[PDB]
């Protein structure tokens, strides 16, 4: 099968500035009729993909002229002359020359902004959950930039991974930040066997990891 | 056709 | 006004099957192929196959050939996809598309052993600064969706409601709200959660811990 490789995985764009993304094909895409069926699709998260460009350089219906496509042999490029807000989203290249048809892995255009450190908040189990026999500890890591972050849980200083459920927001449309929720779920009796509960965040905005902790017996 | 693939062209 | 309208979300037990519809309008149905594409959660796009409505000719990606049957009904301008013998690998949004130039809105398939299960809703108060973050934990429900608001929608800024995550055949969702210390606990802050599938609607007030 043809494999399409897209770069970069993520592009931090700025309104009014040009953007360029690339799609490498594992083999030539010239069909026997002389046409090259390399297409581009744009998908805004939660929405359906739109037909942006076909046959390397032919604009899809209703697509604005700020988009242009080029390439030959195995390397193809999609350019935006000046990025506008509606251009954020995921762009997939696609080949229809060979069966099975295949898509690249996607390049996500996200909005560049200044780095921002997370606001980190830790929450012990609620009394209601404890009554039912469970104990979830929640950590929110809110309004940070860029999107890459790592969270580690520790119990009495020892790392715990079993029972962790993480969720991440998409980029906020208004402040361009990212947020994360991490929930460590234990039983109440397991929870009562230990004292200190820590959520530890590593993010490029902090020299050393950020630590939020509480002691159960306090 | 739509131009997207040979079968769509 | 080209439109491809797809049928609603489907819940399938492991080992079972699903048939979904793609209702076309606004163009001559027999002048375009209908393609189908899969998008697994958090992943990219995979091409499944197409059908030509004039004569029912099909083309399948070999990877999908054993599990997938594409059909169409010219008289109703509707294409169908049947998926058989599913596992959680098949949980995804499935799109139909008119020659790839116009795509339906997608049909979600969730392959799970779960039955309808109401959530537990827990208020998260701070540990026993001028900014205060409160939370709400919505645990152990099926299927999607839940709705979550704060103070019946009157607390709308400073809210982060996180995408639900399916783990061990139940969903968990959470939400945080951030307010000034001069507003809480001096004012009431309540998380409102509805789960239509279980006809559940609950309000949990955030109370200072003791």
């Amino acid at each position: 099968d043809v494999v399409l490789t897209q770069t970069p995985l993520s592009l931090s764009v700025t309104i009014g500035q040009p953007a360029s993304i690339s799609c490498r094909s594992s083999q030539r895409l010239l069909y026997s009729n002389g046409k090259t069926y390399l297409n581009w699709f744009q998908q805004r998260p939660g929405q359906a993909p739109k037909y942006l460009m076909f046959q390397v350089s032919k604009l899809g219906p209703g697509i604005p002229a700020r988009f242009s496509g080029s390439g030959s042999e195995t390397d193809f490029t999609l350019k935006i002359s000046r990025v506008e807000a509606e251009d954020l989203g995921v762009y997939y290249c696609f080949q229809g020359t060979f069966f099975p048809h295949t898509f690249g892995g996607g390049t996500k255009l996200e909005m560049k902004r200044a780095d921002a450190a997370p606001t980190v908040s830790i929450f012990p189990p609620s009394s209601e959950q404890l009554t039912s026999g469970g104990a979830s500890v929640v950590c929110f890591l809110n309004n940070f930039y860029p999107k890459d972050i790592n969270v580690k849980w520790k119990i009495d200083g020892s790392e715990r991974q079993n029972g962790v459920l993480n969720s991440w927001t998409d980029q906020d449309s208004k402040d361009s930040t990212y947020s994360m929720s991490s929930t460590l779920t234990l039983t109440k009796d397991e929870y009562e066997r230990h004292n200190s509960y820590t959520c530890e965040a590593t993010h490029k905005t902090s020299t050393s990891p950020i630590v939020k902790s509480f002691n159960r017996n306090e | 056709g739509t131009g997207a693939t040979p079968a769509d062209d | 006004q080209v439109q491809l309208r797809q049928s609603g979300p489907e819940l399938v037990k492991p080992g079972a099957s699903v048939k979904m519809s793609c209702r076309a309008s606004g163009y001559t149905f027999t002048n375009y192929n209908i393609h189908w594409v899969r998008q697994r959660p958090g992943q990219g796009l995979e091409w499944i196959g197409w059908i030509y409505p004039v004569d029912g000719t099909t083309k399948y990606n070999e990877k999908f050939k054993d599990k997938t049957t594409l059909t169409s009904d010219k008289s109703s301008s509707t294409a169908y996809m049947s998926l058989s013998g599913l596992t959680s690998e098949d949980s995804a949004i499935y799109f139909c598309a008119r020659g790839l130039d116009n795509w339906g809105q997608g049909t979600s398939v969730t392959v799970s052993s779960a039955k309808t299960t109401a959530p537990s809703v827990y208020p998260l108060a701070p540990v026993c600064g001028s900014s205060v973050t409160l939370g709400c934990l919505v645990k152990g429900y099926f299927p999607e969706p839940v709705t979550l608001t704060w103070n019946s929608g009157s607390l709308s800024s400073g809210v982060h409601t996180f995408p639900a995550v399916l783990q061990s055949d139940l969903y968990t969702l959470s939400s945080s709200v951030t307010v000034t210390s001069s507003t809480w606990p001096s004012q009431s802050i309540t998380c409102n959660v509805a789960h239509p599938a279980s006809s559940t609607k609950v309000d949990k007030k955030i109370e200072p811990r003791g």
